[PDB]
């Protein structure tokens, strides 16, 4: 099944700063990555769709790209509210799977 | 009306609705199958046209038994629905040509 | 009775038949030929309709020499069967046609 | 003149045109999705008729939404253009038995 | 004889003709750029047939222009005398219903 | 031809505990992976084919899981019938080739 690796799993950032979370597939996905955010206590919250495809009613600061097997989540101007673990998931060949997550902290 | 060109018309909204079902059934037989990559619906159904057109690239394809049964439904109501119109091609030029030389 | 849909279900029963043996053949001649895919009875079996649909997608297809000619030969198959269906289409449409127009 | 031949010129024209706008098309789609390999015009005019002849072999494939239209319009538009040429021939050859046989 | 079986004959004869130069010439124009897979004079041939019935499976393919170009004319000729085969079915099997019917 | 590697050759799992045998492909195999199981003395024994489709006559507790060049066999509550040797066995491309094998110990 496909093997999801997100590294580094901290990312300390200043506030501001552009930050750049990596997720790298086991094998050729195309574009079939999705990401989610979660605040401590909170549920998944889909961020990006497809790699890039932005989903309405998220910060226009949030970006992604990416294809095959290396894949970036973006943050241009980072702030507090922006605190979280962001997952990634792949759609590409059947089980599903997610990435072991990476944790943002300012 | 004709009836050749009755049937095709009656074979293209069975085309349309083979591969439809296609892309449904094909998505239902192949999530569960590790590694299977026909899974979602929307490239499941281009996956359905690129298969009855015969055209076959090679991007997507069913890997269950289920999936391949499908297939092959979608693969001759391709074949079938393209040659009825064909057939139904001929018929006619066949029926005008016998005009041209008074028959 | 009628020649033309006599001859359809013949080509139905010949294909069948061609694309079993084909199956069967083309297991036998690649199985042997180092890194060969099409060795296993079941999905050499959906190889064959693939094949014979020519929709050839190259999830499998033959290496070795008489593979491929197990393979040329399931081609064919399946072009002159689903071809000589389109022809019987044609047949009778174009006996109805002269129907309708009271020839 | 004759209409089936007639037919079968306008049939190769529009097909020539169809898989032109075709490859442009499909460049014009393609590009912007990432990892897409249908990018540029020369081999992507290589695409269209491969697709249009149902040879499809998986060397180049559209991956957008409106890649797969054009695709799709290509396939159909190549199927459409040569079954009207056996349509065609079938007219031809049909007109002609009927001389040898004095009718 | 009878024209349309002439026919067959001949795009036979001519099939087996343009698939054979058709792999001497792949070989000729594939040999010189770099990665080409199409290059060897048997596999080439069998690329040829793969390609005239138009279940190309993407084992082999060509990549120059001259070798596409080589392409473009097996699978028509690929198509063409299938078809031609198809067309000469139905006329013969047009003249025989008109028989059963006494006509 | 297909080189299949299990690792480690040897497993030391107390009674009860939840043990994995890996087994990986030289190059993608989809799913034609089949596990075989061999008791001192004893001939092999077919406990799951394809990876992880059952076979009649096998514990429960036996299961299988993975695809393309990394798979893995599973069993829930070991114990001492469980003692052996364990070989894999893909016959996606010819030859047909087996693991190294791996021992189970408990
Ligand atoms: C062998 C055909 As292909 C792999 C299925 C088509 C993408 C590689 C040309
Ligand atoms: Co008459
Ligand atoms: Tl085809
Ligand atoms: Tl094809
Ligand atoms: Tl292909
Ligand atoms: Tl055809």
């Amino acid at each position: 099944d496909i093997l999801l690796t997100q590294s580094p799993a901290i990312l300390s950032v200043s506030p501001g700063e552009r930050v750049s979370f990596s997720c790298r597939a086991s094998q050729s996905i195309g574009t079939d990555i999705h990401w989610y955010q979660q605040r401590t206590n909170g549920s998944p919250r889909l961020l990006i769709k497809y790699a890039s495809e932005s989903i309405s009613g998220i910060p226009s600061r949030f970006s992604g790209s990416g294809s095959g097997t290396d894949f970036t989540l973006s943050i241009n101007s980072v702030e507090s509210e922006d605190i979280a673990n962001y997952y990634c998931q792949q759609s590409n060949r059947w089980p599903f799977t997610f990435g072991s997550g990476t944790k943002l902290e300012i | 009306s004709a009836l050749h060109w009755r049937a095709a018309g009656a074979a293209t909204v069975l085309l349309v609705i083979v591969l439809l079902a296609g892309s449904y059934l094909a998505v239902l037989a192949e999530r569960g199958a590790p590694g299977a990559q026909l899974i979602t619906y929307p490239r499941a159904l281009w996956w359905s046209v690129e298969t009855a057109t015969t055209v076959g690239y090679g991007d997507l394809y069913p890997v269950t038994l289920w999936g391949r049964c499908v297939a092959v439904v979608v693969m001759v109501a391709g074949i079938t629905s393209f040659g009825l119109v064909t057939a139904a091609l001929a018929t006619w030029f066949v029926g005008r040509e016998q005009e041209r030389r008074g028959h």
